[PDB]
């Protein structure tokens, strides 16, 4: 839960499972960003973020 | 061995420790290190048996870290901890029964489960704190060739046998001198038999000795010692050494004689006990041998008299007995005591799922087959699985 | 209870931690803990013993909190800590005290006494801390009903029975087939007597069989079976079953034939041992069943054969023993045994204070009888003064 | 000792939790406390030994302190503290055998051996830290002269003893009336033997007694009271009294009449059971009196009535006999028992390094001298000894 | 169960009423329920099993929710519920069902389907609203380690039985005393008969008891005690012990002498009532006696006289009876009784479906067999059964 | 121990000193000592026991210290001290009877009595002077 996230201030959990590739799910009201580019696909974008 | 225990007592400090009510500050370093053990397991994927009935078991985590409170636990902590507590808590347990199961004769102090051998990965070994346990306690020392030690109460160290030998004898088994003794988990119970009473013997004294070789050495050991054997002081009727026949023990106790306990350690006499009963010391031994005697009393009241004639037919044999109890000792090897329940735990489990007989253990973890063939091998497998059940009876 | 053990706890950490010279480090948490045990209490009355001998006690708290600003504990500090530490202690035995010497029909399970009702309040929950005790961690199961367990060294489960059952019997008491028994705490003896020696048995086998049903299941439970029942095995002049007369038992033991201990739970067999003599795991079982031959010996020397003629009389009786020794058990229910001292402490003071009495307990806390009839009303109340009486154990003993 | 005590404890707690992979958060106070010993014994001079065969040992503490920027502990870490830890277990172990081998009679609780008692200086006392255990505890509670409390499971409370009483004799001992008896740790075994079945007893009954005086007061104690002595149930030949004959002793076994157990503090009835049998508690008490009967069977089968005949002979003597076993209790007196190793622990080190006879205890530590004449000084000096065994028995 | 309880009550309640021209807000709270349910089970897959012939079935949840905006309801409203009610109660139904036919040995209480092991779950809790009937509300008490009790209208405490005991009898069955008895659901028949009416009797009275060991403890019993069994006041013949012969009996009804009734706890007398017929009281009790007597008349008129001889042949024979009968009892466990159908629903559930025979109850749900060994095992898994029967009957 | 014989010697110092006309140089200090005492016993309660017949008795010190100040001692000091004197004499007295009459098997070298043992607090170890016995 990002709410929680954001209120604790403890981001280990998040950091270690960023550094360690675990497949998470950030839950929370986000904006994001329309990409209509094939070649941002291609260059895997999403994952910088 | 090492992160398992850790994981268990982080479970029982856990369970025990967050409580609704009390103070954050009670739990500061329980919550730090359950939340390290959290982020440590997270993300691991593991499995579980496949041996016997023991039902094949997948093991996911995906937990969130326990929070914070400014003074004090409420009951929603306590329910949202007790959710993570209870799934660790039953991961725990079927590993602890994972690797009770197993055993190897290569090897047998290693981990013979995937769950185990996956736990003694580097990346696991955050995960290890306080080992204040007997059992892990010694499971370090052994690992780096320390002295180990055991405290147990009434050992199991003794295989059951109830045998005798019969120094003088002859096909109608009517003037018989031998002994005859059991030696039961941590009892001793002998008694040296004359049907003569010692009437042709030189000095009227008839000499019984009796060696019992421990398969183990045992130290710091408490023992109490009485003169007479209550288990060889009844009539009986007893087999043939081959079974043929069947002979006939009709006991009159006399006090035993010139009593001599020693407590001997790879052939030197260590602890000497003469006339002494009551509560004796026998500090480090592997070897006891009780030496007594029949002494025919010179001075016999009629009655007396009447049973011990000059000559045959015998009708009153004459016996001293012996019995000796090991309270307490310590050993350098896990055994089987009076006190504790990890022979109990680890033969329950293998029963309930029907492990097959492997190469290391008996039939059925039989403890006179496993003590009278004690092995190094089998000593390794058997603290191992020792070990895991303490580590498991922390949370079961 | 919770927070009575909690107060227990509290106090022993206190009298063990807080000594002269320590660092302040060393204690920082249990002097938090013990601070919160001072507010939480300060400003509430208490009334401990109104029944029996018990004195009516009240007490009431006003202490000042321990300080934190050492960094070593110095011996006025431990003074001052060791003045609140008595008086709390003296408070937390009565209130075990009072709890010990009630019971109820309806929630024995709940508390009895007024001052542990009053500290089941939501205020006092503030002083629950680290309950790591088997007694109380066996509490907390309960409440949440998981499964819980107590290991029993030398489980007292069989009530005292020492008794005989005549198969085969007669005015004269000269040609006796039977079985006596003892069973008492931890122990069964059991004993199969034959005075012809089976001489006119089908194939010269006696069967012999003893049934003993625990009054609660047992799991875990390591068990010495041995040959030989010592306890049968001499004359005997025994009482007749009506008292009218006496018969007299000389037995001549022989060794038990075809030996069978089965441990049933709900009459299905969990474990069998056959011919196995020494230590035996009985996992979980609530029933055993002892199944043991008398086999006349088919060969005899001049004295064996002397022993047992062709009829009577018969002089020597052919005697088989069997003795069960359970050295430790698991159970999901309290028990006495031979390593606590829950029973002894529970008796000692319903003895010392002379409480009538009540509809729950046998008529002076006789096992016998509890085991005998250990209701589950009688359980609850049983393991709360149990619970009570380890949690007195921790700062009276 | 309190000292001594938290060196040994701070040595075990170093052991348990500074582990390779453990966060620095779940052994901060433990290294402060270590540290914290390590400055209190720098610059300090001991020496031990130099009694019996247990070697002079000169003792130097010059130590680096632990590091404490730590994440989790690392493999130098731990060969760092271990260095230290292996050194202080060293001393910890020589100074709890120099004191465990050394006795006073008029201040046998004050430290014996020059090292403790200058570890009972006032510098020292920062060591000081947690006193949990049991010995100490009532260490603690005796130097503040508070109640004390032991608990022993099966405690060795009664000096060995077998022993008889007749209360009717003749020279030719073929109508002997009287009891013998076994007392034996925490067991007592009597029986009450007439040979004549009270044939011309008053109401055909005889009454026996017997009273054993404990030697500490035993609180909270569990009793297993049984029917029958099993010790003096067999035929035996006995010697007499002076040693000049022997008689012979045929038991025919009758259930003991009027059973009627009492436990007595200074000659006041605690407890009082009539023919109750299984558990019973005796709350406090010092003394014991079994007293019982034996009843002659107003009604005989033909076999039993062959028995007993109106007159001599005697061939087949009444017996009635009664087990009482002391299963638990507690002593404010620290004793022998079957679970604890105090006793084996301190015969052991005597036995070991030929510690010469001292002025306060028994050659050998024999236990049955011991408890026989259990003195206020041997009491001084055994909870010494006992509570040193105890701390030492935390690392060795 | 709470879960599944809260499924069945909300449906129940929307059954009720959402009915048409019904003002809103007499179903407000009703509504918000309902939504915060189909909220909850949105989204969620159930699978109820295939166990014997009930069908594998498969639900899905993607519903709307209700509307909240009129003042009353109307047609077009009651029928988009009606829509949604019959999907959830068919779901309900199913899973009731599936659980009904299931047992376990080792956790009976504990769910055994998959679709109330996955109700259990955290994410459905938000469903639970108030659980008010008597089963639902014993299930939580019980949760609480709370007294909670079941009441019954006449309850099936006494599995049947109709036995006799003859304590005088001979080969051809003509000088016969004993007694006759029918133990059969709430209700006790016994007779105790004497073919010779104590003609040689002490003081002419023959003693007869009868105890019944009730396999519940029962709670404010409300019984109804009669003075005669009419089951056994008729001529029978009757099968020998062995089935060997037959026997006759012919009664001759007398008035029962010195009746007593005990009821018992834990052996214990709890009530007793002599001399008392018609409406008792057993506030609390395990054990029932009934000691009754046959008092020969000292006067009998001719008529009377002719029927008792002074010796055999005896044609007429003097019976004493009593009847009890528990109206209504409380039990802290389940119970089938007269008036509740849960036994009912459940055997009609496994006949219906061929439900094999499980490790728990006995085959056909046969009350005499489950009722006689009424183990903890058959206990949980028979209340958690009756509660999930109780919760089915809410909606079929 | 030594607190209580110390209170004895300085009483018995104090009867054997504090005479009519005598220098001051003669008790300087010994009133000094007497003052400390004063000081350190002020504000206490003791009780001696009821241990058999001997009567339980409580004991309150609030005293004013002896004074300074004098060439040669007066009689209105002495009876000062006199009084003073009495009642700590007193107290003495039946602190050391309470002491007498009782004993342990264990520890029988520890003070026995309450006052005793309150007395062998650190608070007291202040009076403590030459122990010349
Ligand atoms: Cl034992
Ligand atoms: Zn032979
Ligand atoms: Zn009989
Ligand atoms: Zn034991
Ligand atoms: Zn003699
Ligand atoms: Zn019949």
């Amino acid at each position: 839960n990002l709410e929680e996230l954001m209120r604790t201030g403890d981001y280990a959990q998040i950091t270690n499972m960023l550094l360690n590739n675990q497949p998470v799910a950030l839950v929370g009201a986000l904006p994001f960003i329309t990409d209509s580019s094939v070649i941002s696909l291609v260059a895997k974008l999403d994952a910088t973020v | 061995m090492d992160v398992l225990y850790s994981l268990s007592k982080t479970l029982k400090d856990a369970r025990d420790k967050i409580v609704e009510g009390t103070l954050y500050s009670n739990v500061s370093d329980l919550i730090q290190q359950f939340n390290q053990m959290i982020i440590t397991m997270n993300g691991n994927e593991f499995q579980t048996g496949g041996i016997g009935n023991l039902p094949i078991r997948n093991w996911n985590f995906d937990f969130g870290l326990l929070g914070t409170t400014l003074l004090n636990l409420d009951a929603n902590y306590v329910e949202t901890a007790r959710n993570t507590i209870d799934y660790f808590v039953d991961f725990v347990d079927n590993v602890c029964m994972d690797e009770m199961v197993r055993e190897s004769q290569r090897n047998g102090i290693a981990p013979q489960s995937d769950s185990l051998r996956k736990l003694s990965g580097i990346k696991f070994k955050r995960i290890n704190f306080d080992n204040s346990s007997e059992y892990i306690e010694n499971w370090n020392l052994q690992n780096r060739r320390q002295r180990t030690g055991f405290t147990f109460h009434k050992p199991n160290i003794f295989p059951y046998s109830a045998s005798f030998t019969l120094n003088r004898s002859q096909p109608a088994h009517d003037n018989l001198m031998g002994t005859m003794w059991l030696n039961a988990g941590s009892e001793i119970q002998v008694a040296g038999f004359d049907y003569s009473c010692a009437i042709n013997a030189p000095a009227n004294i008839q000499q019984f000795e009796h060696i019992v070789q421990l398969r183990r050495v045992l130290t710091t050991a408490t023992i109490t010692l009485l003169p007479d054997a209550e288990r060889f002081s009844f009539p009986r009727v007893i087999n043939s050494a081959d079974g043929a026949t069947t002979w006939y023990f009709n006991p009159v106790i006399l006090r035993p004689n010139n009593v001599e306990v020693e407590f001997l350690l790879n052939g030197q006499i260590i602890n000497t006990y003469q006339a002494r009963f009551g509560t004796i010391i026998a500090r480090n031994f592997d070897t006891i041998r009780l030496s007594f005697q029949l002494m025919r009393p010179p001075n016999m009241t009629p009655a007396v008299a009447a049973l011990f004639p000059n000559a045959q037919p015998f009708e009153h044999h004459a016996t001293v007995g012996l019995t000796l109890r090991i309270e307490s000792a310590v050993c350098e090897s896990v055994l089987a005591d009076a006190s504790k329940t990890m022979l109990a735990n680890v033969t329950s489990v293998r029963q309930e799922y029907a492990i097959p007989v492997g190469p290391v253990f008996p039939p059925g973890m039989n403890w006179t087959d496993l003590i009278t063939n004690y092995s190094p091998s089998r000593e390794d497998n058997l603290q191992r699985v020792f070990t895991v059940a303490s580590i498991r009876s922390m949370l079961v």
